[PDB]
């Protein structure tokens, strides 16, 4: 705890290539564990429609599935509009 | 002086402007005054094939707008 | 696709050929090696292309992940093997008969 | 009397403030950054040359060169 | 096939330019003037014989290193999964036993060239 | 119209090779205090047509102890795919658009290096030998961080196209969010095209001439012109990955000018370099590359790798 | 057109011929080259794209590698080329007949199973979505960060114990 | 006639690229390879006329004799100048390679370098002064300039 900070200072006075290549290392490992972004992150890539959205028959027991697109209901984009 | 070499740095600055003019206008002049249509995935290709065979001069840069219909 | 493999098929068999009979340089054995690989890794390539199986082409990339190792550990060995004779030939290893 | 050319061993600390300076050195190439420099100035000085064979060289009254004989 | 016509275009001119170097000058040939070359004095042995490799070891750890560029090049590709998670931590390991794999190597002497 | 468009690319780039080798000398000679040439036409501007014609009037070598179908494939490719190398590059158009333009660019790039190592060996010389065992280190050693450079830089931009760099860098320059990969990327491509304090496979200071001291007349000119080409195409590539031009769709000329003064301002510190530092010994550049370099290389593809996914800033795969 | 990936896969045939009859190591990697050279033209013209351009980056690198061991190993005074040798210069002539004979012999025994010389070019690609958008083989061999993550392991740990493998073995 | 004018022409075209282009052999011996290296110089600046030195004598079209030539190095500047590619000239530069100079009388000296190689221009000085080999290198381009072998090949 004291002869660590003898170590890294001299580290990072003759060796800062390892010393920054550490720390980037490190630092990618932690971000994506607190950024209050990481999770968007997903949901973008399931927001792309690459494939055609096939529709379903409408039985009659579907009242969370909207007729035409510009119905109120299903997923919506608008937390990537307004990101 | 120092200047006396900016002779040769014009001429290779020229140059190297050619490529790049060129190519874009040659794009326009063989395709009806627009960019040469891109195609990096198998749908664009689609759309190009489709506005060749509708054109009626088999040449995918003749459009065919509400005119056609 | 029908010309296609046959053409590769048989370049795989010219590289067996050439694998399982030795000349001088033990170098020259390995070459053949990687033109195995390299047959192999097209036909594989063709096949899944040709089929669209995309879930299929992970597996080419393993074997030339696969291959290099055994092209680093043939080169390895290669230079324990001029580091006791002064050369890469053959004929010099042979004295596990007795 | 003598002096010496490589000789500084005089062992300082390394203080944060200059290991972090060390470090700038290594990783920002401080000091190649400064001999680009020194070539960039002298891209603007005056040439040293001289248009040969309308400008020549400098000679004194004794330069010895090619012989001849002379007379009264 | 414009990338095909504009490379053989390139082909072309390279070998244009190889006849015209050889056909056209004035050639005058001698033995003398055509043995190799070695700084004015006649070569004491082939250049043919064995040349050590004082940094093979750093030659072989470049494939298995060429090889782990092949398995990372995907990755453009791959940030475009649902699976991000997924994704990530495979990418991570990798690039982590590379390093791992190059600090063993640097340790043991390995990236020395051979004396 | 298309042969006509190959005319507008391989006749101005090779007009722009031969007088980088003018700036180069007078460069040089202004950074040395001398006015390098002025004499073969107004400022010199007739100095490399005079050295190409003198060139190509040189006799010929053929050495009695070489292998003459690589002796002269070797020249022949050389030059082949420093011209090869420019096709895909978007200006802003490219002559020919490939989805993975950045791979051309890499493997055509490590195809060339076996120009120095076939011509070196077929020389049959020590002398060309030494120079051709040196592109082997050389290669070794920048070719593993170079790649992966440019993948750190392929996770901002979304592909391997060279035409999608233009649409990242709209708004800003990727040497701002990657100005240390743009460090060592540079340094690479001294390393690339064996620029000083690179020039190890020629390194006329300990070998004679390295892989083409066999070489005279057309044959060697071929690689000249093949060396000073790369140069031009290895800084016109990075104003186009890290010092992104601007681009309207409405003026493509403006893209064009802008691109060419920053690639001629990068190939003059290519000449800037050249005059100011001594050259590196061909063992410390495997140093350099394995023991610097790669450690931050693998530290920032790891870095970028995590960057778009905590950002949520994926690049759009189209 | 219609012959040109014959044309490939015929060429890609002779380099492994080449190959096979092993000359000096000098050439043997100048074949590889060559082949894998051609054996990327095919993967691209089957449709392929990164698997092409893969195993033509990979085999770049191993032969600059095996370069620098043949002087170094593998090198002999007079090293041997397809013209070095005239039995060697036979089985090259000779057997670039063969196949000359093999396509014309098995294309006259059954005209479309193996050898279809009359319908070359007519069943190259089978199938093609039209419309699609995700059908790059980097998409299929970016897999391996997802779907086959199986893959990615033993591949990773593969080359991972190579390091200690060779370390191992070439030490003093 | 005009094929002979313009054989004349196309006679002045070539020599042109050749006066134009002398790049010497990176190769001195003595004291006078020291001035050989003052004209390269920035005050006198041989690269200012196309001149410029290149290591290897496939490559080097003028072989500048600057210094002594001993028996021992003899054989080797033959060598040298053998592997030079035509056409090459020769510049023998000072005293010593002139004619021997001030060992001119010693057992272990070649008197004078056009006894192993054809000299085309000979500069007097032991060394010549920079500007004396420069006065040399120019009147050997004057040399060339009067090189008529296209023309000569008309009247054959
Ligand atoms: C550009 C160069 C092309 C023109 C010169 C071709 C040389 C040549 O082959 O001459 C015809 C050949 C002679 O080749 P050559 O050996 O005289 O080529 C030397 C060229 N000159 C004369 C300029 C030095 O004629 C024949 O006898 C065979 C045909
Ligand atoms: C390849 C492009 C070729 C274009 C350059 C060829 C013209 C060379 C003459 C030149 O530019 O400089 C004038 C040169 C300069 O003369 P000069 O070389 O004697 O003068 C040099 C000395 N100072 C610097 C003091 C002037 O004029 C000539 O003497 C040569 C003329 C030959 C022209 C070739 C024939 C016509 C072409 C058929
Ligand atoms: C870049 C390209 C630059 C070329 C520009 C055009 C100039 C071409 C002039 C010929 C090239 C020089 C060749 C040479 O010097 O040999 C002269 C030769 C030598 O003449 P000769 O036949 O009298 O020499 C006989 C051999 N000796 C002297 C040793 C006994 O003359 C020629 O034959 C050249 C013919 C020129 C015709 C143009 C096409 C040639 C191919
Ligand atoms: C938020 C999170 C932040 C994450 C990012 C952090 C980034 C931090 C910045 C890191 C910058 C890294 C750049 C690379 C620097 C480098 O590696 O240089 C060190 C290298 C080693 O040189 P060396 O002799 O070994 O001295 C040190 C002892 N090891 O020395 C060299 O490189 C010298 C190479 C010079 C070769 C000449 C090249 C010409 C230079 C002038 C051109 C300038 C343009
Ligand atoms: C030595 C000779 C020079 C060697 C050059 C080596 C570099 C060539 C690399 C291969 C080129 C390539 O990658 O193919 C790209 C392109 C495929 O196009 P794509 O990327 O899919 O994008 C547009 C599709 N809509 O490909 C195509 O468009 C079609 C395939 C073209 C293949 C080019 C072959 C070069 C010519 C070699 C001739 C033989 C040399 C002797
Ligand atoms: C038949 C046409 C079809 C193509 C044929 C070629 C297929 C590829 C074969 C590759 C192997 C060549 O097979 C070759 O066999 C010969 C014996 O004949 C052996 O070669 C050995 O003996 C021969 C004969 O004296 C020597 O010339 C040679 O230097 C020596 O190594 C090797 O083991 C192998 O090099
Ligand atoms: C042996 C070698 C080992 C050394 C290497 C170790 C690497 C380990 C890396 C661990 C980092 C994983 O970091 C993890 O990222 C994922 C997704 O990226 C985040 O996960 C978050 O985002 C995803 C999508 O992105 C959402 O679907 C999910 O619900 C949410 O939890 C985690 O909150 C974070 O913890
Ligand atoms: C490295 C060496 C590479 C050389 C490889 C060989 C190149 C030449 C390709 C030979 C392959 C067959 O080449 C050609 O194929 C076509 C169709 O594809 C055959 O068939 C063609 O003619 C037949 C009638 O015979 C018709 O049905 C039709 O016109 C066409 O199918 C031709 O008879 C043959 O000439
Ligand atoms: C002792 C030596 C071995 C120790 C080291 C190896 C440990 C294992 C690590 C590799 C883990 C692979 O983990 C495995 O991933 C696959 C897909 O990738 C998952 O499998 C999944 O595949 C696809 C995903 O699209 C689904 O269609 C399928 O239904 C589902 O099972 C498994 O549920 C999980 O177990
Ligand atoms: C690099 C390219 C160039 C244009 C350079 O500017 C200059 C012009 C070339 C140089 C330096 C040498 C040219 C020829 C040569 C081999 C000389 C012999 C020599 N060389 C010495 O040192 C270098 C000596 O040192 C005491 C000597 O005694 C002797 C006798
Ligand atoms: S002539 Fe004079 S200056 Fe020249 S080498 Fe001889 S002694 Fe030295």
């Amino acid at each position: 705890a004291g002869r660590i900070s003898a170590f890294l200072k001299n580290a990072w006075a003759k060796e800062p290539v390892l010393v920054v290549s550490f720390s980037v290392w490190g630092l990618a490992i932690i971000m994506p564990m607190i950024s209050p972004y990481t999770k968007y992150a997903s949901m973008i890539n399931k927001a792309t429609p690459y494939n055609y959205p096939v529709p379903v028959r409408d039985d009659g027991n579907m009242p969370d599935v909207p007729s035409h697109p510009q119905d109120p209901l299903g997923p919506s984009l608008d937390w990537l509009k307004n990101l | 002086m120092w200047f006396e070499i900016l002779p040769g740095l014009a001429i290779m600055g020229v140059c190297l402007v050619i490529p790049g003019v060129s190519t874009a206008y040659i794009h326009k002049f063989t395709n009806g005054g627009k960019e040469k249509r891109v195609a990096r995935v198998q749908y664009q290709w689609y759309l190009m094939e489709r506005d060749r065979r509708i054109s009626g001069v088999n040449r995918y840069y003749v459009s065919k707008g509400l005119e056609n219909i | 696709m029908p010309s296609t493999f046959f053409n590769l098929t048989m370049a795989f068999s010219l590289s067996l050929l050439g694998t399982l009979m030795f000349r001088s340089h033990l170098m020259s054995t390995l070459l053949c090696l990687e033109g195995m690989v390299l047959s192999l890794f097209i036909m594989t390539s063709v096949t899944s292309l040709n089929s669209n199986s995309m879930s299929s082409m992970p597996i080419p990339i393993t074997i030339l992940v696969f291959a290099a190792c055994e092209a680093a550990v043939g080169l390895a060995l290669l230079v324990k093997v001029s580091n006791t004779y002064g050369t890469d030939y053959v004929q010099n290893l042979n004295l596990l008969q007795c | 009397t003598y002096k010496y050319v490589n000789k500084k061993e005089q062992e300082s600390e390394v203080d944060m403030k200059s290991a972090t300076d060390n470090a700038a050195r290594i990783l920002m190439w401080t000091e190649l950054i400064r001999g680009l420099g020194m070539t960039l100035s002298y891209l603007f000085r005056e040439p040293a040359t001289i248009n040969y064979p309308f400008e020549k060289g400098p000679l004194s009254p004794r330069f010895r060169g090619e012989h001849a004989l002379r007379r009264y | 096939m414009n990338l095909y016509t504009v490379i053989f275009i390139n082909i072309l001119l390279s070998l244009t330019l190889i006849l015209v170097a050889f056909w056209l000058p004035q050639m005058n040939l001698y033995s003398e003037k055509a043995n190799p070359y070695e700084c004015g004095f006649d070569p004491t042995s082939s250049a043919r014989l064995p040349f050590s490799m004082k940094f093979f070891l750093v030659a072989i750890t470049f494939l298995l290193f060429d090889l782990e560029i092949a398995l990372l090049l995907p990755l453009p590709w791959a940030i475009q999964t649902i699976k991000t998670s997924t994704m990530m931590i495979m990418a991570f390991i990798l690039v982590t036993i590379l390093s791992l794999g190059l600090a063993y190597e640097w340790t043991q002497k390995g990236l020395e060239w051979t004396e | 119209m298309f042969f006509i468009n190959i005319l507008t690319l391989l006749v101005p780039i090779l007009i722009a090779m031969a007088f980088l080798t003018l700036v180069e000398r007078k460069i040089l000679g202004y950074m040395q205090l001398r006015k390098g040439p002025n004499i073969v036409g107004p400022y010199g501007i007739l100095q490399p047509f005079a050295d190409a014609m003198k060139l190509f009037m040189k006799e010929p070598m053929r050495p009695l102890t070489t292998s003459m179908s690589l002796f002269i494939i070797a020249p022949t490719l050389s030059l082949t795919l420093a011209l090869s190398l420019w096709v895909p590059l978007p200006m802003p158009h490219p002559l020919i658009n490939l989805n993975l333009g950045i791979l051309f660019i890499l493997a055509t790039s490590s195809l060339s290096v076996y120009s120095i190592l076939w011509s070196g060996w077929a020389s049959n010389s020590k002398y060309s030998l030494f120079g051709a065992l040196r592109a082997v280190a050389q290669t070794i050693s920048y070719e593993v961080t170079m790649a992966i450079i440019l993948l750190s830089v392929l996770l901002m931009n979304g592909s391997y196209s060279l035409q999608t760099l233009i649409t990242t860098q709209e708004h800003m320059w990727l040497l701002l969010p990657a100005w240390p990969m743009a460090m060592m990327w540079f340094i690479s491509t001294l390393a690339e095209t064996n620029r000083a304090p690179f020039d190890l496979t020629e390194g006329e200071s300990e070998l004679v001439s390295g892989f083409n001291v066999e070489y005279a007349a057309g044959p060697f000119a071929l690689f000249f012109m093949a060396e000073y080409t790369n140069i031009i195409l290895m800084n016109a590539l990075t104003t186009i990955i890290f010092l992104g031009p601007l681009y309207y769709i409405n003026l493509p000329e403006l893209y064009s000018t802008n691109f060419m003064m920053e690639a001629l301002l990068l190939s003059s510190t290519f000449l800037w370099i050249r005059a100011s530092y001594p050259r590196f010994r061909y063992d410390q550049l495997m140093h350099l590359l394995w023991k610097n370099f790669l450690p931050l290389t693998l530290a920032l593809c790891m870095w970028h790798i995590s960057l778009p996914i905590f950002t949520a800033g994926v690049p759009p795969y189209m | 057109m219609n012959n040109y990936i014959f044309v490939l896969s015929s060429l890609f045939l002779v380099g492994c011929l080449g190959l096979a009859l092993k000359p000096s190591p000098i050439y043997g990697g100048l074949g590889l080259i060559v082949s894998g050279f051609v054996g990327c033209l095919m993967v691209l013209g089957f449709g392929g794209s990164f698997l092409g351009l893969m195993v033509f980056l990979i085999y770049l690198g191993g032969m600059l590698v095996v370069f620098g061991y043949t002087t170094a190993m593998a090198t002999e005074e007079y090293p041997e080329t397809w013209g070095s040798n005239w039995l060697i210069l036979g089985f090259l002539v000779l057997g670039v007949i063969m196949e000359v004979f093999l396509i014309c012999v098995l294309n006259y025994y059954d005209e479309v199973g193996v050898i279809n010389l009359d319908g070359l070019g007519d069943w190259l690609m089978y199938e093609v979505d039209d419309v699609g958008v995700m059908l790059e083989g980097g998409i299929g061999v970016a897999a391996m960060y997802s779907c086959a993550t199986w893959m990615m392991v033993v591949a990773g740990w593969s080359l991972f114990a190579g390091i200690f493998i060779i370390i191992e073995i070439t030490r003093d | 006639s005009r094929a002979e004018y313009v054989v004349t022409k196309l006679d002045d075209l070539i020599n042109w690229a050749r006066r134009s282009s002398l790049w010497p052999m990176t190769f001195g011996l003595a004291c006078c390879a020291v001035e050989m290296m003052h004209m390269a110089a920035p005050r006198y600046d041989m690269d200012r006329f196309g001149v410029v030195f290149r290591a290897s004598p496939r490559q080097a079209d003028v072989m500048i004799v600057a210094g002594t030539l001993t028996n021992k190095m003899a054989p080797a500047l033959r060598k040298v100048y053998d592997q030079m590619p035509e056409p090459r000239y020769v510049v023998s530069m000072g005293s010593c390679a002139n004619g021997g100079g001030y060992y001119h009388y010693s057992y272990s000296v070649v008197r004078g370098c056009d006894r192993i190689v054809p000299v085309d221009i000979y500069v007097p000085g032991c060394p010549p002064t920079a500007e004396a080999l420069l006065y040399g290198i120019l009147q050997l381009q004057r040399k060339i300039k009067r090189e008529q072998k296209l023309k000569i090949w008309y009247r054959r």
